[PDB]
């Protein structure tokens, strides 16, 4: 009975506190990335940013986690209950957020989509979303949203548009051997002729494919990050019942 | 084989008009076209007009006004009718078909045509 | 516009003779545009020569014509008996369809 | 009789329906066929380093056709098998292949279905001609079904003509992949799995990978045997004069197609005689197939029209009535401007810039970098911009805004709507504190 309290006490504490400092961690990248983004923020579009996505996780993590805190600290059934209940809650919700994709596939794909052409809206002004989708079409081999056609929504990248890049994918697009030069002019003239024409030039795949190819591709890491983001919540919810069983001896003895 | 017949009023009323048919056999009018050449009484040959495989028509331009040619694909019969026929209308009316390159390869009998106020005697 | 010019109008060749036939275009019109027929007075006058070079079906092989461009012709190795008739030069290429004078042909035989 | 199949590919009714028009039916009945020839060319058969593709009769059946008794396409539920059976009861002897598309969902789910080809004996493929077979029917094996929708969606046009190609490579004698070399999409190897599977998979690739556009070794091979016994069978050379198409060419003055394909009332269509097809009629003496500039009626306009509309080097275009062909515009004169005041036109295309309008050499060329640079042309003495003062009799003081998306700085940068340029490399937030952080931040802060 002893041992229970003093480790499952260090326990939580020691995770409700790690995930604190996570979560504030993040919360504040987020914060700062929102503030230098609408720096030079030019054209509202509703857009989910990466800056948004990055305080709205750090966020919830932060106040879960401080419930959790206060919870373990203090030694209060009431807190110790409401961050079982919001972990549980939490778990679930992701849970069938996953049930709802496997059966919605064809429409979860397409809000994807759509997220990625807003986005792709703002390629230009939000230079976070900028490097990641740059990264994305770089290692994934892929181009746009869907396919690279998505790119006739940016302003720059417009048949209409009298630029350069009128209708032509960005320079990362471009089908490019490690040992070459990177050319800017790769992708242009590319948006109206055929997805065939285009192959041997740049990448024609749409990105949310090809990630979701990889994914299916790299079992053994899709189950690593699947595990790396529920586990651990569901580790803290299980050491919440264990900490509950410990505070209930303690009301118990105590009584 | 393949074979075009005309069947003619014969006897032309003058200044009346005039209709022919020429109920041709053995190929798909879809795809041939039927002229429509007249001939003097020991005259050379003369060009009314024709019908194509669409239905479509050209005619001779000094007769455009009085030709008129039609057709039903599926009835598989050309019809030529002509209006305000002079004394000078008179002549022999072969239907031929439009064959390859414009060759007039098959040929109708031909119907006499005789344009008079005159009666039967 | 096109007129196909025939000459001679009259032909008067004696039997087994070699006799020729000329069609003379005004415009030059492709060659395989141009064909003959015969007419025996009082019967329709039946393909002889398409595209001036092949003979019709259930014809004599002494036809032979030749042409191409704005002269044609048509020549006879044999002058067969029973080759009285007219011989109509013809083109459809354009409008419109016009047909020759007539060279018409009869045999001549002793006075 | 070299590299080139001639196809004849129709349209059922559901097809029409989707896609509405015959325009789009069309424009979706190329695209196949493109793709397939891309497809076909790039690989090389063993024995022929380019096989090209040329559908000869676009024949597309309208919805109003569903009501027609005597055609068995009108039923709403039919089985592949079926499909494929009656599209080889046509007569199908002078065509290379001859396909059938579909937008009606079949039993398990397949996307179509064709022949398999053999090099000798097992008749059915390409090149094949009509025989009595067996059932009593003459049926013509030359022949393949497809269909753009499977469990009642549409399929995309990818993975549409991904299925095409796998169905002419049954055709061409090229069976289902099979083994580790040939499908690579089963391979444990993570390098390989990457790839994907090539277009003989008897599942339908997703269209996404490398390999999904192209013809396996395996595949290849098979493709070689029966390219090798039967291609001087019914191919035909590349560029070959066979109107009714609807391509004008050498050889024709005037194409349509065939009896049921166009309207038009001057040309004649491929079921008129030989000599009169896929020609002008006689006193017709133009086309609009022909040239632009040609009257409904088909005759030639007159001096008062205008082909084309305004452009960056001449002002409308006269073709007159002399010829279909509207001729060569009338450029505007030397050093006259195009799009904003960038370059100027000179014979006929407007390259080379602006400042040479006036007279001077572009430069190469903080906001002063994105409008336009350009010096005296003995050497950058005065490298200044248009706007500026030692420009005050060319330029007046009149600043010319380059186009938004040209780079300054040489190629690392972009103009923006604004006069200014960002570097295209960029920074972004995170990259930075991540740049910040992965430094040797410990004597990089203090
Ligand atoms: C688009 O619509 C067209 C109709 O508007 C369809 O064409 C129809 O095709 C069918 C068969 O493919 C055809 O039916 C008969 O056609 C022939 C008439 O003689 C006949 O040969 C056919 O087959 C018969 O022949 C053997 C000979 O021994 C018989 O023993 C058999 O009984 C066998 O049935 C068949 O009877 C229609 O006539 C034809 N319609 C027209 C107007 O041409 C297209 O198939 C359709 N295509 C698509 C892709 O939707
Ligand atoms: C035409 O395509 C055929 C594919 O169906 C192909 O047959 C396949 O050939 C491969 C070898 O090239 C066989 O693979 C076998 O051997 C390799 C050797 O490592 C391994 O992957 C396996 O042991 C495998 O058993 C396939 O099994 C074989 N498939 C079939 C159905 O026979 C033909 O070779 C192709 N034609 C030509 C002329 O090459
Ligand atoms: C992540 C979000 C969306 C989750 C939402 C759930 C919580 C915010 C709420 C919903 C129901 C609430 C619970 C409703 C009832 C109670 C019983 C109550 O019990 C007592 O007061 C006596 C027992 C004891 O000693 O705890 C303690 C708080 C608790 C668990 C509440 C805690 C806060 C909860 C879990
Ligand atoms: C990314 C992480 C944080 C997981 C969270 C995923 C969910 C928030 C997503 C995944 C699946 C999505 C759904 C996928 C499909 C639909 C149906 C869609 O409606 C239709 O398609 C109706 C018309 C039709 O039936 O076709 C509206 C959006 C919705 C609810 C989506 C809402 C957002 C969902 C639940
Ligand atoms: C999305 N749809 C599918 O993946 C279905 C699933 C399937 C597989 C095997 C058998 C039945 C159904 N496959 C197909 O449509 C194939 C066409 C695609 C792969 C291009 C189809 C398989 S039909 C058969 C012919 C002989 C035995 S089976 C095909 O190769 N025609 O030439
Ligand atoms: C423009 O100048 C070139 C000489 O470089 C000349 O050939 C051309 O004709 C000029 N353009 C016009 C419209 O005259
Ligand atoms: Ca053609
Ligand atoms: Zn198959």
């Amino acid at each position: 009975a002893r041992f229970s309290y003093l480790w499952l006490k260090f326990s939580l504490i020691i995770y409700s506190t790690v995930f604190w400092l996570i979560g504030a961690l993040v919360l504040s990248v987020g914060i700062y990335a929102e503030v230098e983004r609408q720096k030079y923020k030019t054209l509202e579009s509703a857009f989910l940013a990466p800056a948004i996505i990055l305080i709205l996780l750090g966020v919830v993590m932060f106040m879960v986690s401080f419930i959790g805190v206060l919870a373990s600290l203090r030694d209060n059934l009431y807190l110790l209950q409401a961050f079982m209940y919001i972990l549980g809650i939490c778990l679930i919700m992701e849970l069938i957020g996953g049930v709802v994709a496997l059966t919605f596939r064809n429409q979860t794909i397409d809000f994807l989509n759509d997220n990625i052409r807003r986005g792709i809206e703002n390629y230009y002004d939000d230079l976070d979303f900028k490097n990641i989708m740059d990264f994305v079409q770089k290692k994934f081999k892929c181009c746009g949203g869907e396919d690279y056609r998505d790119w006739s929504k940016n302003q720059y990248h417009d048949c209409s548009a009298p630029g350069p890049l009128a209708c032509g994918v960005p320079y990362t697009c471009c089908i490019r051997n490690t040992t070459e030069v990177v050319n800017t002019m790769c992708g242009y003239k590319t948006i109206d002729k055929e997805r065939f024409s285009v192959q041997d030039v740049i990448y024609v795949r749409g990105c949310t494919n090809a990630v979701i190819i990889w994914f299916m591709d790299n079992y053994t890491i899709m189950a690593g990050i699947l595990l790396g983001i529920l586990l651990p919540q569901f580790l803290g919810v299980l050491l919440t019942l264990l900490y509950i069983t410990r505070v209930e001896d303690i009301i118990m003895e105590h009584s | 084989q393949v074979q075009l017949k005309e069947s003619g009023p014969g006897l032309v009323a003058p200044s009346q008009s005039l209709s022919i048919t020429c109920t041709v056999s053995g190929f798909s009018l879809t795809g041939y076209g039927v002229n429509w050449v007249r001939q003097p009484p020991g005259k050379g040959l003369e060009w009314l007009g024709v019908i194509w495989g669409d239905g479509t028509t050209d005619y001779q331009s000094t007769l455009k006004s009085r030709l008129s040619i039609s057709k039903d694909n599926s009835k598989s019969q050309v019809f030529l009718k002509m209006n305000s026929l002079q004394t000078v209308d008179t002549a022999r009316y072969y239907c031929a078909r439009d064959g390859d390159y414009g060759r007039l390869d098959y040929w109708g009998q031909g119907t006499t045509l005789t344009v008079s106020s005159a009666k039967t005697t | 516009q096109i007129v196909l010019t025939q000459s001679p109008a009259i032909m008067s060749a004696s039997l087994g003779e070699r006799v020729t036939m000329t069609c003379t275009v005004s415009s030059s019109v492709s060659s395989g545009y141009l064909h003959w027929y015969q007419q025996k007075s009082g019967s329709s006058p039946k393909l002889w020569i398409y595209s001036t070079s092949n003979l019709a079906s259930g014809v004599p092989a002494r036809f032979s014509g030749s042409g191409s461009g704005t002269s044609y012709s048509l020549t006879i190795s044999s002058m067969g008996a029973e080759d009285a008739a007219t011989y109509y030069c013809h083109q459809y290429r354009r409008s419109p369809l016009t047909f020759g004078a007539g060279t018409k042909l009869e045999i001549k035989r002793a006075d | 009789e070299k590299n080139t199949c001639q196809l004849y590919i129709q349209t059922d009714h559901l097809f029409f329906k989707y896609y509405g028009t015959r325009e789009a039916v069309i424009a979706q009945i190329s695209s196949h066929v493109k793709a397939i020839d891309t497809i076909y060319q790039t690989t090389d058969f063993s024995g022929i380093r380019n096989i090209s593709f040329m559908v000869k009769r676009i024949r597309i059946n309208t919805t109003a056709d569903e009501k027609d008794p005597t055609n068995p396409f009108r039923f709403p539920n039919i089985g592949v098998e079926k499909f494929l059976e009656l599209n080889s009861e046509q007569n199908h002897d002078d065509y290379c292949l001859a396909y059938v598309f579909t937008d009606r969902d079949f039993d398990d789910g397949v996307l179509g279905l064709a022949w398999v080809g053999a090099p000798s004996g097992s008749s059915g493929g390409i090149c094949e001609k009509s025989k009595l077979y067996s059932d009593g029917k003459k049926k013509s094996l030359n022949t393949g079904i497809i269909t753009v929708q499977n469990y009642g969606s549409h399929v995309p046009p990818k993975v549409s003509h991904i299925t095409f190609a796998h169905e002419v490579g049954h055709n061409f004698g090229s069976p289902h992949d099979s083994g580790t070399e040939c499908t690579p999409g089963e391979s444990k190897n993570l390098g390989q799995k990457e790839n994907g599977n090539y277009i003989m998979y008897a599942r339908a690739t997703s269209g996404d990978k490398l390999n999904n556009n192209k013809f396996s070794l395996c595949s290849i091979r098979n493709i070689s045997q029966v390219l090798e016994k039967k291609r001087n069978n019914c191919f035909v050379e590349s560029g070959q004069p066979i109107c009714g198409n609807g391509m004008v060419e050498q050889g024709e003055e005037c194409d349509c197609g065939y009896s049921d394909q166009c309207k038009d009332e001057c040309c004649f269509d491929a079921n008129q005689p030989e000599g009169r097809k896929c020609k002008l009629k006689p006193g017709k003496q133009c086309s609009p197939s022909q040239g632009p500039c040609c009257t409904a009626q088909c005759a030639f306009k007159s001096k008062s029209e205008k082909c084309r509309d305004d452009s960056d080097c001449a002002r409308e275009g006269i073709c007159n009535g002399f010829t279909a062909l509207c001729p060569a515009s009338d450029p505007k004169p030397n050093f006259t401007d195009c799009n904003r005041h960038t370059q100027v036109c000179i014979n006929g295309q407007c390259a080379g810039s602006i400042c040479e309008k006036y007279g001077l050499e572009e430069c190469t060329c903080d906001k002063e970098l994105c409008h336009v640079c350009c010096m005296k042309k003995m050497d950058p003495s005065t490298c200044a911009s248009t706007g500026s003062v030692q420009w005050s009799r060319h330029f007046s003081g009149r600043t010319i805004t380059l186009q938004p998306g040209s780079p300054c700085n040489d190629f690392r940068g972009y103009c923006d709507v604004f006069m200014r340029c960002r570097l295209v490399d960029a920074d972004g937030p995170l990259a930075r504190l991540k740049k910040a952080i992965f430094s040797p931040e410990l004597y990089e802060n203090i």
